[PDB]
């Protein structure tokens, strides 16, 4: 069988730079003058979209910043210049002998450092009546992805009672967004008053705390 | 207009069998070959097999078991993937695609989730703590649901800008949970209403939670 | 009103291992163009008694494409060189063999300058002269190795023809046909000619497993040198289409039970059937060799050079 390996597993490029993704096949993928190597783009929550077919054929509707090159076992996808809505996983695929896909190449955009917009949510009264309490800290539109959110209840550091969530890099501003939820019991919630989340990021001069007192 | 509509998201108890539908629009499946690709969460693309609907000839990958039977009906213009006795290693997004010696038309995907069992929708109210003058945050918390396909929308498709639907986190309770924030100015809170339309097609749950601000 | 069917099985022993067999009937006798590579030879052989008798070796002094044409009193065999598909010459060089008997041939090298099939796939085959008006033509046809949804020219097949018994090939025969399938691979295009009617037998695939599906298109004159071709459906559930010939003005079609051809079915006008059940072997490679409008042979090779010959007589009134 024809095995496809992609290099690199992920790429970090800035807007306007050139990104080259390579695809190496265990056997020749050429047949009667055609190279059966095709490239797809997959954005999270959507199906793969055909970009280039038969090594270099740009598909109708695909921007000219996408191009493919390659001969027998070695092929390349070039995105030049890279734009913000190019953040996606890129796969190569052959149709010379059965159908096989490459591992994937994640394209991440590098941009200026942007500080997050920190917000805090008390647990809802409809949820408080059920017996559990979720306090939600929100980090809105920041770069880089690396951010540290510590939970502090009555100045005590919390550990083991929170879960994080990070969205895909926005297709317009290339920033990330984070969610931290302190899951406490209804009994432990009313035992304490001051609820704060301390966000530490590269874009921040010093850690920012956004607090609220319980009752509200 | 070329197209491939796939069946709705479905729950599937372990060991039971499922049949997905892939229906063409703009072309006849007889004049092409319909393929199936399996994509596990956070994984790559895995080719399953293909049906040649003109003769009924089918081929599934040897490594990929004969637990997938490809079928087709040209009078209805539909292809089927029958997955039998499914395990959690079969919880994946199943795509159908048209092959013209490359995959040029894709289906949106069917989320297949094996469900041992079975979404609590709580309101993440916009308070004065989550308010930066003319910037604000509000959302819904999709807590403790068993199959993973959950579909949060805002104002039935009217509100799309500023929307950050966070990926799901699998709680200690073994049930998924996710937030869904959105940035809006603090001028039109008492005038503009924000309803989240969470649909859980596997367990058949449709909730339409209204988001209302509160006194700090 | 009256239907006659007679079948007979006989064997032929070949002392030569043929990688490719090309059967033909000349002066009511069975012949074979045996390609032997172990050391390469292209033997002309003839059925005598229970054995294949090697008459000549056209590869005395030169794997080529073989286009053999059987006329009433002549055999014209062409051996054409083919280079790598993607590094082909603009002129084709062939070796033309001419015979009034089966044994002795005269070799003459010919050149087909700026030949129209440079981008086509050619296959070896036996054929008959096709009478167009008062001229008799020999046809060399090729097909696109692949058809894509965005093909610029949509006529996959093309023919170059000779009306001087194979010396010059300056006649172009347009073939109007586009495969139903949006993206397809083509194999072994072979023209079938019966009573001045043109047809094609070929295979279609999609680079999946090693699947090749037989297709048969019947063609009709649109102009003197133009034909409109279209698919002729011989599809049968749980039976794979294999060969097509015509007896009694009707189609005689062979099928295998599956892609491994353990046994074969022959259908006469899709009305009557016979079953060919092959020591333990299959009928892979089964081919019709028409004798007259009521007689034909069905040949496939078992073991090494054991040829199973099924003599079929069929009549319908």
């Amino acid at each position: 069988d024809i095995v496809l390996t992609q290099s690199p597993a992920s790429l970090a490029v800035s807007l306007g730079q050139r990104a080259t993704i390579s695809c190496r096949a265990s056997e020749s993928v050429d047949s009667y003058g055609n190279s059966f190597m095709h490239w797809y783009q997959q954005k999270p929550g959507q199906p793969p979209k055909l970009l280039i077919s038969r090594a270099s054929n740009l598909e109708s509707g695909i921007p000219a910043r996408f191009s493919g090159s390659g001969s027998r076992t070695d092929f390349t996808l070039t995105i030049n210049p890279v734009e913000a809505d190019d953040v996606a996983t890129y796969y190569c695929q052959q149709s010379n002998e059965d159908r096989t896909f490459g591992g994937g190449t994640k394209l991440e955009i590098e941009r200026t450092v942007a500080a997050p917009s920190v917000f805090i949510f008390p647990p809802s009264d409809e949820q408080l009546k059920s017996g559990t309490a979720s306090v939600v800290c929100l980090l809105n539109n920041f770069y880089p992805r690396e951010a540290k959110v510590q939970w502090k209840v009555d100045n005590a550091l919390q550990s083991g009672n929170s879960q994080e969530s990070v969205t895909e890099q926005d297709s317009k501003d290339s920033t990330y967004s984070l969610s931290s939820t302190l899951t406490l019991s209804k009994a432990d919630y009313e035992k304490h008053k001051v609820y704060a989340c301390e966000v530490t990021h590269q874009g921040l001069s010093s850690p920012v705390t956004k607090s609220f007192n319980r009752g509200e | 207009e070329v197209q491939l509509q796939q069946s709705g998201a479905e729950l599937v108890k372990p060991g039971a069998s499922v049949k997905l539908s892939c229906t063409a629009s703009g072309f006849n499946i007889k004049d092409t070959y319909i393929h199936w690709v399996k994509q596990r969460p956070e994984q790559g693309l895995e080719w399953i097999g293909r049906i040649d609907p003109a003769n009924g000839n089918t081929y599934s990958d040897p490594k990929f078991q004969d637990k997938a039977t490809i079928k087709a009906d040209t009078s209805s213009n539909t292809a089927y993937l029958q997955l039998s006795s499914l395990t959690s290693e079969d919880t994946a997004v199943y795509y159908c695609a048209r092959d013209v010696l490359y995959f040029d038309v894709w289906g949106a995907g069917t989320t297949v989730t094996v469900s041992s069992a079975s979404p609590s929708v709580f309101p993440l109210a916009p308070s004065s703590k989550s308010t930066s003058g003319g910037t604000a945050a509000l959302g819904c918390l999709v807590k403790d649901y068993f199959p993973e396909p959950v579909t949060v929308s805002w104002n039935s498709g009217a509100l799309t800008s500023g929307v950050h639907t966070f990926p799901a986190v699998l709680q200690s309770s073994g049930l998924y949970s996710l937030s869904s924030v959105v940035t809006v100015p603090s001028s039109s809170l008492g005038t503009q209403t924000y309803i989240c339309n969470v649909n859980h097609k596997p367990s058949n749950t449709k909730v339409d939670k209204k988001v209302e601000p509160k006194s700090c | 009103r009256h239907v006659f069917i007679r079948t007979e099985l006989s064997f032929i022993k070949n002392n030569v291992p043929c990688i490719r067999d090309m059967f033909f009937i000349y002066k009511r006798e069975l012949y074979n163009i045996c390609l032997d590579d172990l050391e390469t030879h292209i033997y002309v052989q003839k059925k005598v008694k229970d054995s294949w008798i090697t008459l000549n070796d056209l590869f005395k002094e030169t794997r080529p494409h073989i286009f053999a044409y059987v006329d009433v009193e002549e055999i014209i065999i062409l051996l054409c060189e083919d280079e790598e598909f993607s590094n082909r010459k603009k002129d084709m060089t062939c070796h033309r063999f001419y015979s009034n008997d089966g044994k002795e041939y005269n070799n003459a090298e010919i050149t087909i300058s700026d030949y129209i099939l440079k981008d086509k796939l050619l296959s070896s085959y036996v054929s008959l002269p096709l009478k167009i008006e008062n001229r008799e033509y020999f046809l060399i046809c090729g097909v696109s190795p692949y058809k894509f949804k965005d093909d610029n020219k949509k006529d996959d097949i093309l023919c170059m023809a000779s009306h001087d018994k194979g010396e010059t090939w300056g006649t172009k025969i347009v073939i109007k046909y586009d495969n139903y399938k949006l993206g397809v691979q083509y194999f072994f295009l072979r023209p079938y000619i019966s009573k001045n009617d043109l047809s094609f037998h070929f295979y279609v695939g999609d680079n999946i497993n090693n699947v090749k599906n037989v297709n048969f298109i019947e063609c009709t004159h649109e102009k003197d040198l133009e034909f409109v071709c279209s698919n002729r459906d011989f599809l049968k559930d749980n039976k794979v289409l294999q060969d097509v010939s015509t007896l009694n003005d009707e189609y005689i079609v062979s099928y295998g039970n599956d892609n491994n051809f353990a046994e074969c079915y022959i259908f006469f006008n899709n009305e009557n059937s016979i079953l060919i059940k092959p020591t333990a072997a299959g009928c892979y490679g089964g081919t019709f060799v028409k004798i007259d409008e009521n007689r034909a042979l069905f040949i496939y090779s078992s073991s090494q050079g054991i040829y199973n010959i099924h003599t079929i007589y069929y009549a319908n009134y």
